[PDB]
């Protein structure tokens, strides 16, 4: 019961700080959708697609 | 330009932006648009690249057109006046940099929005801007100067 | 005249029409009537009559007044043209009729209202106009054509 | 003066005056007060007087002046006449005072408030009308007269 | 009139006033006198009451007479307009109550100092300002509003 909660608890913070990274891969190319997305920044460390 | 404010308590204390697809909006203000379409849109908080959300339907998009690269430092347009600096924002004489006045655009000679205005209420006889802008390549970055109290 | 019309997000998407004693309104089309008189007011279902509760207070009571039958063909003023039929409503031309319309009133020569207009966009050469009626004998009805899509 | 009247349901039933040191609104009569500056008041409950606290900023109080006690029987402006007496209160011409329509302030020749209005409809040939008052040294003393009404 | 500014880093941030008998400064300003002769003067701290000790010699007393109580509520020579109440302060408008201005004194008809000025920088709409007063035979008064700061 105190392994399952350490595996628990690793996991919820790993993907948090994942998200938070996540969501600083779009942040500086959202507000300008005019600027060009590099291919590296896209499918590899991020996920997003090219659209528009 | 279409800029609505920001009214709290009967005063304004800040402004709003619209520019191509997306709704601005300074995170240091609080209170309610006053357009009540932009009302029901779903802004949500961020960092201090200031990201908020563009949900208005296909109506009245593009207002303006954001700036983009290769930017000379001689003349801009300013509500209150003018700025003639690229890589800092002009020292722009009194009058201008108070309270309240936050979210005004910067747009060009050709009513391209370069940057928006955030703080330096005033520091001596130069005063200067904390705006956000694009740094070289579209990538948005923030530019702010020392002792920039949020105005 | 007085005619409210209802707002959802902003945008004007139905009209409502106020009667001898009641208010009526399209259930079809979604919103919040604009008065803060008219938005103190509950709200009850029916059929496709549209029904309204008319709890208006006592000092704008018996604005407009209906029309009871002996009904002419005659010619029928319109809010944006003119409708001459007895039993249904005129095939108005192409172009009138857009979207938002619903709930508008169908007037007499001396201002009496004989229908209120709720679907019936598009009718092949000419629109037809799905409204509610007032038959033969002072009783309300329904008068829809074949392929009738709704405002 | 600048006395921000009471709304219900749209038409009007009283006015509440501003005095420097508290805000007058009598609490006889219903309602809220459409500015937002002064819907930000915290409603208070007072004694008989029906009174609203004053919790009215410094910057905008004492704009209009308060007459004190020991008041000459001379002229006195009403809004709609003229009143001449000190003890009791001069007779008015009939038709005036209505319904909904209390609270106005009696004012002086110098612009002092001198007396806030709360009965006083119809009594007779000899309008007599119930108010508040000074007394002789300053204490605020309601008078109302025999057989009196509320407004 | 006779009045010294007090030198602090090259600007000018207060004003030392010298009424017959003993001369004075503002406490929670700081920095030098602008006289040679006023230099031998005893700098000491005090209460609220802004007391200093004016031990000038005889050279130069005499400067500006003192004002006794019953103070009418008439005109009075402010340095930048007029101040026309005696229990309060009158609202001075907008522009005048900047910083760094303390001290200031205010003249009567006479020629005659009766106040000295301490604080207030600004309540909003209006200025109020809390100044040194004299009450019923003579004896010193600090009188202060709500909310003023130090100016």
């Amino acid at each position: 019961c105190t392994c399952v909660a350490i595996i628990m608890v690793s996991c919820v913070t790993s993907v948090w700080l994942l998200c938070r990274t996540r969501n600083l891969c779009i942040t500086p190319y959202k507000l300008a959708p005019n600027a060009q997305v590099p291919i590296l920044l896209a499918l590899l460390c991020c996920i997003k697609p090219t659209r528009a | 330009d279409k800029t609505f404010p920001i009214m709290l308590n009967g005063q304004v204390n800040g402004y709003a932006c619209v520019v191509g697809g997306r709704v601005f909006k300074p995170l240091h203000v609080e209170g309610r648009i006053d357009n009540e379409q932009l009302a029901a849109i779903k802004l949500k908080k961020a960092s201090i690249y200031d990201l908020e959300y563009g949900d208005v339907p296909q109506c009245m998009k593009s207002d303006t057109l954001q700036y983009t690269s290769d930017k000379p430092p001689g003349f801009y347009n300013w509500h209150h006046g003018a700025v003639q600096y690229e890589n800092n924002r002009f020292t722009v004489p009194r009058g201008v940099g108070g309270k309240g006045d936050s979210g005004r655009p910067i747009l060009d000679n050709k009513g391209r929005v370069v940057a928006i205005v955030l703080g330096g209420v005033n520091e001596g006889s130069r005063t200067a801007l904390s705006v956000v802008t694009w740094n070289q390549k579209g990538v948005t970055v923030k530019d702010t100067p020392e002792g920039s109290e949020p105005w």
